[PDB]
């Protein structure tokens, strides 16, 4: 993907987190564990879901139109009537066709842009107590319990309660 | 000793290979299909009204071909014609019977009005037994075969105004006779003359004397002709022979009905897109089973699947 | 103390709502319309030269029915015909009308050049009462009516070589009298015969004769047909009787001339494209105006509105 | 949008700066104000105008063309060009829908990448200097007066001149 | 001291110019043609079969025209057709020319069986000067001019029943002399009637008496006419006097093949997409060469050049 | 571009480069050097192969169609002949002006984000022992000879053995 994230930096998805598109795994000192996190999951969802908005259910009505099938030789009238047929079949394949790979390949790139989205996100709340490993993870530099981790994911961590505890850590030696 | 905390997203075991721009096969968490690839393989009666034409073409409902009786001031959305449908009446055919077909299937109804010409020195109601009806010989039930009466063939120049507020349908026809002498013996002089005329148009036919392949013994043919007639116009016909004439007019409509060519069974099912083979759901905005369509469809397409993903590159372990 | 340094962006108070690919309604600082939606009721008689039909189409203005003078030999662009427009000569039809009046339309010019038949043996330039000249019964200006003189018509076998390095266009009919009766007073014999033909084409019509409803308290019927003479060919007129014949040709000519239909008035003011509701702006790709269009002008589509962003998204506070 | 800055980690627009797009508020020992960005708002603008430039203004010209309404029924000719005209009508009705959907989402991320192009820029120039707060905001750890303020807006800025009165205020206890 | 790691990309001296959505105007380092803009001026006879019709029309080689013998029988993919074709036989028109044309084009075949109709009290064969084949007076080869036999023309009334498995297809005609004297002549009596049908279908034409302008001092015309026989149907010809007869039938076809006009020589080489203007390439996918095309061919496009980036920004120092 | 790498914080290409379309320069206590790198190189590339492989050798047979050129005057079906002609090219001439523009402007972002990617994942690597220049360079505060930047180029830097002496450069006075 165009952000380099899924397929990317994270070495692959996880098949065992089955409550979100996207997520927090963490090691502390009382365990580890897994979080969905439900904001970036239904900004992925919501942005698929506009674009099925668009094609599920959105059918034209027609009625009477011209004949296209033919029992026998006619010559100019019934080469134009066909010709008028596959013109517009072939340009609607087209289209099709287009829609879709143009599509697919923005669903690709907007649910990459969603996960380093959340990561950037992650990764500015800490400031100078962690840093980014290369690989989609955090080392932080400070005792970080469950609450914690939880304060992180909620968005309410607060970098400057370990600031001290952390630079300690960091720039040892 | 700190904490590791791990950005990441999901996967899936089952997933499903779509095309992008840059890739031919690229594997999503899930995907959706946009090509309709089958029908229920019957036309559902609902939401649009539906005529089976059985045994009968449009055609032969509208001049009347006495298996089509069933068929006299019907309606329909969607006239369905069936290929085993045959013609079972006097031997004709229809100069551009393709745009008469169009025409009355586009109009959606066979509501026919009768009305009183007064064909005077004429003898009525002509019949054959090519055209069984009730097990005797007769003749489409809404032209009339006029021939002499009493070896005279008079002129006929006959007037029909259109007083109504709608457009009249006038169906007839020529009478072409496979030999000079059943010209006699029907119009009782050589050369007959069919003029039918209104303020606007002008129809002007000859018929051309001479022996067709017989079809239920009948070497004669008759040809089909029509003239529409606005309110504060007139019919003028003018003939001196040959003519099958009217017997009144059909109320043509515009509207939304048409016609299709189908040997799919009728159902007891809701479906707003019909096609020959069949209704077809319309949730999908492309489909590949049939060009020919009615209804709410989706539109036809040259490709059996599209995959729109709908979910994050899969990326197992 | 140090500082801050925030960075950002603007916004307005009053954005505008776009469409997007994931979002139906998404509000951007600011939009601009791609659908022209109005046009100014009137027809901009610049850049396109402009011609008027009033109470004239271009087929009457082409035979030359009296109310139809002030149009000979006039170019146009674009001819504008109006629904008030009606006939008030000789009745008539033209078997394939759309296209006689599509390719002079297309042509651009009503130019006629006069020519000498020598037409001997004939009186020429019949006239009636349903075609009113100055008070005077006449004719269609370029066709001219022959009939019998002394109660001979004998054969006309005519040449008409075309010299020029122009093609040319003749307009030519066939009288269809209403009774045998007018056949007789009006060519002194019973069956006419019309072959006009050149070395690439022929065409031969019959005279029809029947009452048809009566116009102007005429009958009778003329039937329009057209002959197009290349340089270096022949037109060859062979008639025994019923031919009203060509009193020239007119200069058929290749371009950019077209017809359209139309009640808006003429206005005194400059614009490329031309719908029969007016002139409307082209500055805006797509329109919802018309789809019958003349000039420089914006693809119709069933759109009533398309905005597309011309700014950031609008995110107040 | 895709970047995640516009309606992202910028919490919203100014509707007080009304001299460019994009722009710079700051506040230190001398006060607070702001200045607009002149590149990053002329980038934006040049790609939009290029977008117009392609749709304003370039119709065809068409002369003669088939009927397009009747008076009287016809049948077979006339259900023939009532289906290329309808056709004809559909497909550019299509383009033009599409054309529009495609344009403005990517309008909305042009415009979004323009603004992390700036704030990532104005990043890198800060070096050790200062830290992201995650709100689009820098907080600078050394006294950065109005002329200082103005290097950084105009690329000029030399981080070595205040990098050790920075890092001592940075890495305090 | 340390070091220093520089990230970066590379750049060409010769960028090359595309456009895109934003930019009319940018250099990339590398982009490749997607408009093919030339042919190689000559027709590849290799994949397809092409037939040089040299000098003669399909339609003339169907007829048998005397300098078209070397084409009897012969089949194609595409039928070539020369602008310095003409014709040198009897004078002839073909109602719906153009749809003869293009139904025997389609077919790709002018295999012929001839059928032995037993033309009984009337003289066969007939010729003439303006038909010249090996320096004798000859005609259509694929026509039978039936005339009077001993000052009578007794009326036909003949059959022909289809047989076989496959359709076939009959070519005949009407003929026009140029006065009523040379009807006589011909036909021994003053008007003929011509009636061919079939179970499902008739033609009834009428001759039409006149002078049309000598080609090779013939005043007088054929009309052409065909008519399709199913099998299990028959062929009914019913005529008294001037009808130009077939003397069996074309094998008609469905498949591939069709008809161009070209002035390109044909060429000992390969290619899948033909032009008028000679084979073109068919790598890309557009090309501005010619809108008429035949087998693989790029799409014809109004551009002259569509460069498709295949490479980064190109960003010099 | 999008990312703002390409003919933006990356100040020109290199000519000198011509065995892959990214890479790194470096200068070191052994000198100076350049070498391309192989992965992103052939990301680019193969994305750009397979808009190739859409659009080059995928054309579509036709056969028996409708006269498109005429010798005489006709009126109402030739009209429509010529018209039914004139609709489908203007929408194919559309749809190839089109895909063209959209594909250009894809092509240059997917190779602007090849380039930012590359970026990141270096800067990813080197975690505290270097700081970004803004100009795509990266001052690597430690004794690094060529054994050491071909590490970096090989995704094998271990950033522990170096971590001591930079900090201590780094954060000097
Ligand atoms: C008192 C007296 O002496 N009066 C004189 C009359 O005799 C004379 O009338 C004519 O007499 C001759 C005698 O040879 C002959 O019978 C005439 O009648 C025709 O006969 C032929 C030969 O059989 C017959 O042809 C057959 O037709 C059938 C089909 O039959 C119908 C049908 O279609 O079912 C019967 C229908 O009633 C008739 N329809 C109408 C409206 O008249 C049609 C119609 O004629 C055809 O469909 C047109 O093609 O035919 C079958 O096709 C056989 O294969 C075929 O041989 C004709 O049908 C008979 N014609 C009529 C009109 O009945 C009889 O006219 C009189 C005038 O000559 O002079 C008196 O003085
Ligand atoms: C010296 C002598 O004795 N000579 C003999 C002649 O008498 C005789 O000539 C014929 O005489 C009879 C006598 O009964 C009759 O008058 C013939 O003239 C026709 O008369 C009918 C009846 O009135 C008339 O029909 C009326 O037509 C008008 C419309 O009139 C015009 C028109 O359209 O304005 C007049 C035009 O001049 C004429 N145009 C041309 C080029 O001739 C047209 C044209 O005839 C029609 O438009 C065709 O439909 O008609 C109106 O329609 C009324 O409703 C209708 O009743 C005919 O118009 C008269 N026909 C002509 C040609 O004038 C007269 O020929 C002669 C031959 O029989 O024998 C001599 O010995
Ligand atoms: C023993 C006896 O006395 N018998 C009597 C016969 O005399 C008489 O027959 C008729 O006699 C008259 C005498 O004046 C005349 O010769 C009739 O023959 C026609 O002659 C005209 C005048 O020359 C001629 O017209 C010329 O035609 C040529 C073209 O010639 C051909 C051609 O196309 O090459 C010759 C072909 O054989 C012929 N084809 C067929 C199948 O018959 C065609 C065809 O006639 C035309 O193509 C149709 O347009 O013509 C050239 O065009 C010149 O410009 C033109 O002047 C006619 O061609 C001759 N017609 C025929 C059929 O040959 C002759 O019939 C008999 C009956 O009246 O009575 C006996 O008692
Ligand atoms: C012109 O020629 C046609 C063809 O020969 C004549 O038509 C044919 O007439 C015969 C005799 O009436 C028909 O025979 C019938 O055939 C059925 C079929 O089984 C048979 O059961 C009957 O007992 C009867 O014999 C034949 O069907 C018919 N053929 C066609 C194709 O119509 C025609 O009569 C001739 N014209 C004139 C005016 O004589
Ligand atoms: C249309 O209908 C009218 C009815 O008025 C027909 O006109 C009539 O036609 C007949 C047949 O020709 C005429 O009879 C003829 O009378 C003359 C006069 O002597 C005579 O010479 C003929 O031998 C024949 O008997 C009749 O006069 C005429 N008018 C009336 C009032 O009957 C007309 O023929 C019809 N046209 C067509 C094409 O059907
Ligand atoms: C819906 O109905 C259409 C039309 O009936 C189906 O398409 C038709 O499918 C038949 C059966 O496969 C095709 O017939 C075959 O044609 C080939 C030559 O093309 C021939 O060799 C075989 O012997 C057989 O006759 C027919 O061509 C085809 N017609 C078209 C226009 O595609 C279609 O399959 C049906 N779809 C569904 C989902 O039921
Ligand atoms: C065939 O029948 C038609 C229809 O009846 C005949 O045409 C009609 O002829 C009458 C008598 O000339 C016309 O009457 C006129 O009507 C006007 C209208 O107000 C009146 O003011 C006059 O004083 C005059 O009485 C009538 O218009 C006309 N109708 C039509 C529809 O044309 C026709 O004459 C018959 N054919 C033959 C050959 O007799
Ligand atoms: C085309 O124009 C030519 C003019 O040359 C017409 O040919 C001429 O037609 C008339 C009428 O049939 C001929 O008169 C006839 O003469 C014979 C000979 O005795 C006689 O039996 C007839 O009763 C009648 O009087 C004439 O001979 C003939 N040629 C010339 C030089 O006048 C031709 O009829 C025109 N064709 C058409 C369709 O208008
Ligand atoms: C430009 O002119 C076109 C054509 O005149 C206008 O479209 C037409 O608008 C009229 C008036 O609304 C429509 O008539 C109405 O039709 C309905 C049934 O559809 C009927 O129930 C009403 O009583 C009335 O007759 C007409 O259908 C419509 N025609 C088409 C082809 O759209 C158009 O509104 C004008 N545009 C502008 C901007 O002036
Ligand atoms: C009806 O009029 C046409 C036109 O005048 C007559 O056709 C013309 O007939 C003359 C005399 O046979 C032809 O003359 C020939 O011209 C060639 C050309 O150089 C000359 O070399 C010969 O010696 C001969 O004199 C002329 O070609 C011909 N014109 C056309 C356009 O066909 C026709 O004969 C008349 N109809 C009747 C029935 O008389
Ligand atoms: C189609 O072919 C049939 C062949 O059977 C033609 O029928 C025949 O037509 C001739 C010509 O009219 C008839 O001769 C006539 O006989 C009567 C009886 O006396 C007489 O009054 C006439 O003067 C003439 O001599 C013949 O009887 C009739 N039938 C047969 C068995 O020959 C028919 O004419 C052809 N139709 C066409 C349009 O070519
Ligand atoms: C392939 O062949 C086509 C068709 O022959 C070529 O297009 C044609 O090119 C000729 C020569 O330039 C054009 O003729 C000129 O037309 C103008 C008016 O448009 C006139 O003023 C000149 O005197 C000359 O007659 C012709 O219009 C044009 N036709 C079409 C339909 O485009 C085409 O150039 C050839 N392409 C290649 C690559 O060989
Ligand atoms: C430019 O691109 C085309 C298409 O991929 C390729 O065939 C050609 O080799 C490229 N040129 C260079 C110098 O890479």
């Amino acid at each position: 993907g165009i952000f380099g994230a899924i397929a990317g930096f994270i070495e692959n998805g996880w098949e065992g987190m089955v409550d979100g598109w996207y997520g927090f795994r963490h090691q502390n000192s009382e365990g580890r564990g897994q979080a969905a996190d439900l904001k970036s999951t239904q900004a992925a969802i919501d942005q698929i879901n506009g674009k099925l908005n668009r094609l599920i259910g959105k059918t034209n009505e027609k009625f009477h139109q011209i004949e296209k099938e033919f029992s026998e030789v006619e010559g100019r009238i019934q080469d134009l009537e066909k010709y008028v047929e596959d013109t517009k079949i072939d340009l609607w394949s087209y289209n099709a066709e287009l829609l879709v790979a143009l599509e697919n390949q923005h669903t690709i790139d907007l649910t990459d842009s969603e996960m380093n989205k959340l990561f950037e996100k992650t990764k500015k709340q800490l400031r100078e107590n962690a840093e980014d490993m290369g690989n989609g993870c955090f080392k932080i530099y400070h005792k970080c319990d469950n609450a914690c981790i939880g304060s992180i994911r909620n968005g309410t961590y607060d970098h400057n309660v370990y600031r001290d505890e952390a630079l300690n850590n960091r720039f040892q030696i | 000793p700190g904490a590791t905390l791990c950005l990441g997203h999901h996967a899936v075991p089952n997933g499903t290979i779509v095309k992008t721009i840059t890739n031919d096969r690229i594997e999503v968490t899930n995907a959706t299909e946009l090509v309709q690839n089958s029908s229920i393989g019957e036309i559902c009666d609902s939401p649009h009204q539906i005529l089976d034409g059985e045994n009968c073409t449009l055609i032969d409902a509208l001049l009347g071909d006495p298996q089509c009786d069933g068929f006299q001031n019907k309606k329909w959305d969607l006239f369905v014609e069936r290929s085993k449908a045959y013609s079972n009446c006097y031997p004709y055919d229809v100069p551009d019977y393709a745009s008469l077909r169009s025409l009355v299937a586009s109009s959606g109804t066979l509501e026919f009005n009768n009305e009183s010409f007064n064909w005077t020195g004429v003898t009525q109601n002509g019949t054959s037994s090519a055209c069984i009806r009730r097990s005797s010989s007769s003749f489409f039930s809404r032209l009339n075969w006029l021939t002499h009466l009493n070896y005279k063939y008079p002129a006929l120049n006959v007037t029909m105004p259109n007083n109504e507020q709608f457009d009249k349908l006038y169906i007839w026809g020529v009478h072409h006779p496979g030999t000079d002498k059943d010209q006699i013996f029907l119009y009782a002089q050589s050369s007959g003359r069919i003029t039918v005329s209104t303020k606007r148009s002008q129809q002007a036919v000859i018929p051309n004397i001479g022996s067709r392949p017989k079809i239920r013994d009948i070497p004669s043919r008759i040809s089909i002709y029509w003239t529409i007639v606005k309110p504060g116009d007139i019919l003028l016909i003018n003939s001196t022979g040959n003519l099958i004439a009217p017997r009144g007019y059909f109320k043509i409509r515009s509207g939304k009905s048409s016609i299709m060519r189908s040997d799919a069974p009728i159902g007891k099912c809701k479906s707003e897109c019909i096609t020959p083979n069949g209704s077809i759901p319309n949730d999908k905005p492309f489909q590949n089973v049939n060009r020919i369509t009615y209804g709410a469809c989706p539109r036809y397409v040259k490709h059996s699947t599209l995959k729109l993903a709908t979910g994050m590159r899969n990326v197992p372990e």
